[PDB]
């Protein structure tokens, strides 16, 4: 069980570390406009639903 | 039937034919009872005893909210909107309705971009 579940944890760790740069500063941005994005009595929200794993507009509200 | 109570209310003509003359009279337009609702009143009342002669002859044998809302207060704005077109405006009562109209449209253009206007909701 040890062994499968540092095997587990290593695809894991792989997956994080091999993302380029590029990608890994639009995943910050993703992050910090998801917080941003938290209160739901924004105006924005009112005109769109936003895709939960990237924040992009998804479909009208 | 409204009756004069003081001399001046009777044009200081005296006598008690006056008096006798206006409690006894008809609602007549073009005489002392004019703009008067009383009428409406009295079709009012006749409505609703035909209705109740009907009634009685068998016997015997979100988005909602949201509308309500929005229809109170464009209504409300309408209702600001009525004394104007009841004035033969000059050029600045006239600016003053279109800065009101254009908070209206202001407040409907919101409307329009939030979706709100879009029943979908
Ligand atoms: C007058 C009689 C009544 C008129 C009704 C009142 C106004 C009705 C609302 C009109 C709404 C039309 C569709 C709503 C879409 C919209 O207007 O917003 C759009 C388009 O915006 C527009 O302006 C379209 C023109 C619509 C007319 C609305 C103008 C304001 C009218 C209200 C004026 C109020 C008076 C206040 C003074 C968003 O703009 P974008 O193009 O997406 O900009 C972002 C893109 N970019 C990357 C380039 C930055």
């Amino acid at each position: 069980s040890s062994a499968n579940n540092y095997d587990l944890l290593g695809q894991q760790h792989k997956f994080e570390n091999s993302k380029v740069f590029e990608e890994m500063l639009v995943e910050e941005e993703i992050a910090k406009d998801r917080e941003l994005l938290e209160d739901k009595n924004l105006a924005v929200h009112q005109l769109y639903i936003f895709d939960p794993q990237t924040q992009l507009a998804a479909r009208p509200r | 039937l409204y009756n004069a109570m003081t001399p001046a209310q009777r044009y200081f003509v005296e006598g008690e034919h006056v008096v006798q003359a206006e409690a006894n009279r008809d609602i007549l337009f073009t005489q002392l009872d004019s703009n008067s609702y009383l009428p409406v009143l009295h079709y009012v009342l006749v409505g609703t005893a035909l209705g109740v002669v009907f009634l009685v002859l068998p016997l015997l044998i979100v988005s909602f909210y949201i509308v309500s809302i929005m229809y109170l207060l464009f209504d409300i704005e309408v209702v600001y909107l009525i004394p104007y077109v009841m004035t033969n405006a000059t050029e600045y009562m006239y600016w003053v309705m279109q800065t009101f109209v254009a908070i209206l449209v202001g407040g409907f253009f919101y409307e329009w971009r939030m979706g709100a206007l879009e029943w979908r909701e």
